[PDB]
């Protein structure tokens, strides 16, 4: 169910991404609410697009993980944490991570542009 | 379906020769087309295949860098342009219909409506 | 057969759906497409009705209210060369009106139609205006008009309008000649109660449309392939005067009449209306038995808005009497009355005052269809009677929207192919 | 060439070549804004539903869900050459939600498999 | 680091490095009309890229060859010696032909890929 995996561990909650999806899109106040929901959805989709993750729910990237963001191992991160606690732990670095993700895509397309130019 | 080769029949080694097929008894644009080669006494082998729309071409490795297969749905014409012909390419070249179909058609993976065959000799 | 699901986007599939349409002020033919239409379940008619009501109500808000009127007034017979037909129909009435100053009063006289006045027993007065005990009267702004300017209904993006072009389409069932449009043709919101004016003509014969041709409670819409020209007129050179009744609120009234006073008449040519009724009967005989002698009769009594034919003319709101038509056993002049305090949409609480229009009014309208209500009693005989009648004012727009349907596009679909991913 | 819905009465094969013509026509006072927002919401729900299936950015999307003969047992020749999209859509009513669920599950498994394949050093 | 449109006066080969800066800045009745029209312009551009097969990319290479009749210039003068505004003015009223060719090329590519993926 919607947000049912919020209290589950991240390893289990990552398999319900399509359940959390679809609930993002569906007298002046109702129209403002609809426009706001559409605007937030499109901002998130554009943010994925500029990272090279468009059309995917689980997108792997080329940005290495910095141990200063979190020094936990994968077993502790994925089996002993929920997404809410993880989101709280690394919120102070989230925008930095986003910037790095954007930069990686800026390089990646240029490399592809060169590889297809041979 | 009266599929008839109108290509040439004598080339020197290292030269080029063009073959073509004309169709009249079937909808040309609805079928994939291919060329199948029969060297004397060695049986038959497939050489090249083109899709029904002409956008996709496939070759055997021995000709991939030498032969170009093309088709024109207008005038119902198949063409094969062979460059750098070798002594091993002396054979009868037959037009064939099928061997491929689009995702919206049933499978074939077989050859039908064979032509009568052009004889290509490399001196 | 080793088939796999392939998803397509942009699929030419649509489903019946209704939504909000744009009011504006090309056609693509669909070969081998048969669509089911139903003009009595088409929500474009209800939306057009509600939109016209909304525009009507909004148009009357920034206008002069007549609450300084609705007083007792003293009426007498008009002194002029008045014919017999106009005796008692127009009265010369006087009243005390307000001025631009709160503490001033003025004595004003004007000519009112009898239908705008109700008798009242009081002192120094003997009449009052109608719709003063109930509702309220708002004067229409003189800077606007009621001309039926054509409008276009346009579907929103993601929706399409299907148009049926079958020449003999009867408003329901399958249609084989279908085209796709984004906007409808220009539709004139002409307001009439018994005859359909300035509408579309049929390509062939006459088209008889009814939700249930055997149920007397449903109306029959008759659309002609040829128009019948109706010429109407108010042959009286009325002189219109105006007064200020408040700080910037001006009231318009009939001041006087120059020349003799005669009725407002409307002429229907005999040589066209005859044989037009013959064609209507010939097509009615395609649904009723050949042994039935179809007759026409004047409508039954009731409210004036339904017993009379009340097409708007220019700015006046003529209420012609159609007893000269639809009287047979299958030049005609008909006495056309007028009115000024109008309950336009069969509502109480929104009475509108139509100001008199200067000079003579001579309208030339095209009759393109009409509304029949049958005998009502459905007599089990061979003398089936058709009376004209009205409705909820939506049939005037069904006569134009009958050929349109709104559909929602479903661009997503699935189909088997031999295409496996990876 | 045939217009917005000109291929609606044509066969599914012929109509499959006009997807862009219809795709362009899905996007283009309070009630006018409501109509625009409804059009945007329908477009975005369809694009999201394609994205869930891994079909984002394509108008013709091949998948890994096999066709069940209980949904329709017609061969490809009958479906694509002798049938229109409207008749086909009528034929597969009551089955589209099963297909959509299977497509969603297949793409979730595809994403997990791709993530695990990309995790091999 | 230059900011929104900061590269507008720079050359095309330099301004092409700041596409994400422009992309991130594209997103009572009057306010709703402005927000809805901004959303509609964004969605029309994204749909148009999707039709061309460029969804999810900012720099998208295609299979449409360049016609010498559209701009008879070499890459050095286009990318190193002129700005995107001058280029946009130079190829005005040629963009609709290019867009039609891109649409047709993507339709042909999708059919070819479907047929290639239909081989067993
Ligand atoms: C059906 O259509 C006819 C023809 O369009 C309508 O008659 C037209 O009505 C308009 C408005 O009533 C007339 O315009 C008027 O013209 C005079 C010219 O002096 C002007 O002073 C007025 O202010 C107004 O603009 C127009 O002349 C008239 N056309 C003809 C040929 O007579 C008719 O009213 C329509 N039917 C109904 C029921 O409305
Ligand atoms: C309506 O009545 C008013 C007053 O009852 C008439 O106005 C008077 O008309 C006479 C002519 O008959 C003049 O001599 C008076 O001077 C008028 N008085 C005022 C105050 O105007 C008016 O003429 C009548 N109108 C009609 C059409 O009968
Ligand atoms: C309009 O108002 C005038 C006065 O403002 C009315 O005439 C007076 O009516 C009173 C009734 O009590 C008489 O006593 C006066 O003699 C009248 N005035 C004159 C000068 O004779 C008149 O009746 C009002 N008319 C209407 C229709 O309301
Ligand atoms: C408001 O006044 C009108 C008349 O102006 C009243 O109309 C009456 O209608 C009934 C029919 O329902 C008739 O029998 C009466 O004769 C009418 N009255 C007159 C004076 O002719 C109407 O009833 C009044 N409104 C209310 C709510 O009572
Ligand atoms: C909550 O924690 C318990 C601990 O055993 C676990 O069994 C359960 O599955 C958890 N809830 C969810 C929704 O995963
Ligand atoms: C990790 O982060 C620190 C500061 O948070 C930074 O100095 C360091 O360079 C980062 N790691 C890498 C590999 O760049
Ligand atoms: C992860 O770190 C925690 C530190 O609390 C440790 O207990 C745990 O064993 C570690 N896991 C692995 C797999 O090394
Ligand atoms: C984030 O920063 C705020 C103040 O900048 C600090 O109070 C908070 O604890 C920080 N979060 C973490 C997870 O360290
Ligand atoms: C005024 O008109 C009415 C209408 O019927 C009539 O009965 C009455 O006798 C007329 N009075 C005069 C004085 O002409
Ligand atoms: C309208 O025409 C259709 C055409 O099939 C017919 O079935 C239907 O009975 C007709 N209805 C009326 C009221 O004439
Ligand atoms: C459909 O209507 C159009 C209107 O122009 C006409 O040309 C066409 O012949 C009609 N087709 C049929 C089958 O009635
Ligand atoms: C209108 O229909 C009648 C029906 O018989 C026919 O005689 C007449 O010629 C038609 N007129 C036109 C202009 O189509
Ligand atoms: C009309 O209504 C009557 C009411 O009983 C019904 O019997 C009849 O079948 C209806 N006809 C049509 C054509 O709907
Ligand atoms: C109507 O017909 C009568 C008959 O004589 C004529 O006097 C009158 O002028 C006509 N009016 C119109 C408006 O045609
Ligand atoms: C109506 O008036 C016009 C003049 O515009 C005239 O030509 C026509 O014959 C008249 N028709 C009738 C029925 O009176
Ligand atoms: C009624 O008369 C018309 C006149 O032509 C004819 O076509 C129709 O068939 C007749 N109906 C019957 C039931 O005989
Ligand atoms: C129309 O005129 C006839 C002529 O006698 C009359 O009987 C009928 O009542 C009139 N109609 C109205 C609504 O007054
Ligand atoms: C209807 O027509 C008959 C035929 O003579 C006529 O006597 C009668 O007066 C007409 N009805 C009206 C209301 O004029
Ligand atoms: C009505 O009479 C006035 C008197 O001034 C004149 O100006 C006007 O033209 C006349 N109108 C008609 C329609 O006779
Ligand atoms: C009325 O009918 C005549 C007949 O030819 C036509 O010329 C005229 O344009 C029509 N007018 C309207 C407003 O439909
Ligand atoms: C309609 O059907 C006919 C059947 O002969 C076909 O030839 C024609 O192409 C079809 N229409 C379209 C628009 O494809
Ligand atoms: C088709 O659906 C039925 C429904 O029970 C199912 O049993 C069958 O396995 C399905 N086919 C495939 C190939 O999965
Ligand atoms: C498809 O099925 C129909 C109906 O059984 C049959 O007539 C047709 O020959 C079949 N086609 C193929 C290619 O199997
Ligand atoms: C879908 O279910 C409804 C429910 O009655 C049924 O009428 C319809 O025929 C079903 N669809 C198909 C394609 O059988
Ligand atoms: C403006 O032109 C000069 C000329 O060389 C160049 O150096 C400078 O970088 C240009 N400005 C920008 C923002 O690139
Ligand atoms: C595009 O190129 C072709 C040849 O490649 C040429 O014939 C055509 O004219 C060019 N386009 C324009 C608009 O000139
Ligand atoms: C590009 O064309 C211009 C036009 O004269 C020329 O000056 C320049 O040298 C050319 N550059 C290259 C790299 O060909
Ligand atoms: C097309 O664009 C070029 C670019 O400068 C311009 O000169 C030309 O006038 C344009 N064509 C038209 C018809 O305006």
């Amino acid at each position: 169910g919607f947000l049912g995996a919020a209290g589950s561990t991240m390893g289990a909650a990552s398999m319900t991404l399509t359940v959390q999806a679809r609930n993002l899109l569906s007298g002046i106040k109702q129209l403002q609410a609809r426009v706001l929901a559409v605007e937030h959805y499109l901002r998130d989709q554009q943010l994925l697009g500029i990272w090279g993750c468009s059309g995917k729910l689980i997108c792997c990237t080329n940005v290495p993980w910095n141990s200063s963001w979190s020094n936990r191992n994968l077993s502790e991160i994925w089996d002993n944490m929920t997404w809410l606690q993880w989101d709280k732990e690394i919120s102070n670095y989230t925008q930095i991570i986003y910037g790095l993700l954007e930069e990686s895509q800026n390089q990646q397309e240029k490399n592809e542009q060169d590889l297809l130019a041979l | 379906v009266q599929l008839v080769e109108t290509g040439g029949g004598l080339v020197q080694p290292g030269g080029s020769l063009k073959l073509s097929c004309r169709a009249s008894g079937y909808t040309f644009s609805s079928f994939a087309m291919s060329w199948v080669r029969q060297a004397p006494g060695k049986g038959l082998e497939w050489v090249s295949l083109i899709n029904d729309r002409g956008g996709l071409t496939f070759y055997v490795d021995s000709v991939k860098g030498r032969f170009t297969i093309s088709r024109d749905n207008s005038k119902n014409t198949l063409s094969l342009q062979m460059h750098s012909l070798r002594d091993g390419d002396t054979a009868v070249y037959y037009c064939a219909t099928g061997g491929m179909s689009s995702a919206l058609q049933s499978s074939k993976y077989y050859f039908d409506f064979w032509g009568q065959g052009a004889l290509v000799t490399v001196s | 057969e080793n088939l796999w699901v392939t998803v397509y986007y942009g699929v030419p599939v649509w489903k019946d759906a209704e939504t909000t349409l744009f009011c504006a002020s090309q056609e693509i033919h669909l070969e081998n497409v048969t669509e089911e239409f139903n003009m009595w379940k088409n929500n474009m008619v209800e939306q057009m009705h509600e939109d016209i009501i909304s525009l009507w109500d909004q148009s009357l808000k920034p206008c002069v209210k007549l609450t300084p009127l609705c007083v007792g007034l003293q009426c007498t017979n008009v002194t002029n060369n008045i014919t017999d037909d106009m005796r008692g129909e127009l009265k010369n009435c006087s009243f005390n009106a307000t001025t631009e100053l709160r503490n001033k009063r003025q004595k004003v006289y004007s000519l009112f139609y009898r239908l705008d006045i109700v008798p009242m027993v009081d002192l120094w007065t003997n009449y009052r205006l109608i719709s003063c005990n109930t509702s309220a009267i708002t004067q229409a702004c003189p800077k606007v008009s009621f001309e039926p300017i054509p409008i276009h209904y346009c579907a929103p993006a993601g929706f399409a309008i299907l148009k049926c072009k079958d020449k003999k389409f009867n408003g329901t069932g399958p249609c084989q000649n279908v085209s796709t449009v984004q906007c409808t043709h220009g539709i004139k919101p002409v307001v009439s109660t018994q005859l359909l004016l300035n509408g579309s003509l049929a390509e062939e014969e006459v088209i008889i449309r009814s939700e249930n041709i055997t149920n007397n409670a449903k109306n029959i819409l008759v659309q002609l392939n040829t128009s019948v020209q109706i010429n109407c007129t108010r042959p009286n050179n009325n002189t219109v005067k105006s007064i200020r009744i408040g700080p910037g609120q001006a009231f318009y009234y009939t001041g006087d009449i120059i020349g003799d006073i005669r009725q407002a008449h409307c002429n229907v040519s005999k040589a066209t209306w005859n044989e037009t009724l013959g064609k209507v009967v010939k097509q009615l005989r395609k649904h009723f038995g050949n042994n039935t002698i179809i007759r026409f009769a004047q409508s039954s009594g009731g409210d004036l808005e339904v017993t009379t034919h009340s097409f708007n003319c220019g700015g006046e709101f003529f209420y012609c009497n159609t007893s000269g038509l639809f009287n047979s056993t299958w030049s005609i002049t008909l006495p056309c009355r007028i009115k000024q305090i109008i309950n336009m949409w069969q509502r109480i609480g929104q009475a509108m005052y139509a100001p008199p229009i200067q000079g003579v009014i001579r309208c030339v309208s095209n009759i393109t269809g009409l509304i029949l209500t049958r005998d009502g009693g459905s007599t089990n005989s061979t003398t089936e009677t058709f009376r004209p009648g009205g409705g909820d004012m939506r049939d005037n727009w069904r006569s134009e929207l009958y050929k349109y349907k709104v559909v929602k596009i479903e661009p997503l679909g699935v189909a088997p192919t031999r295409c496996k991913r990876r």
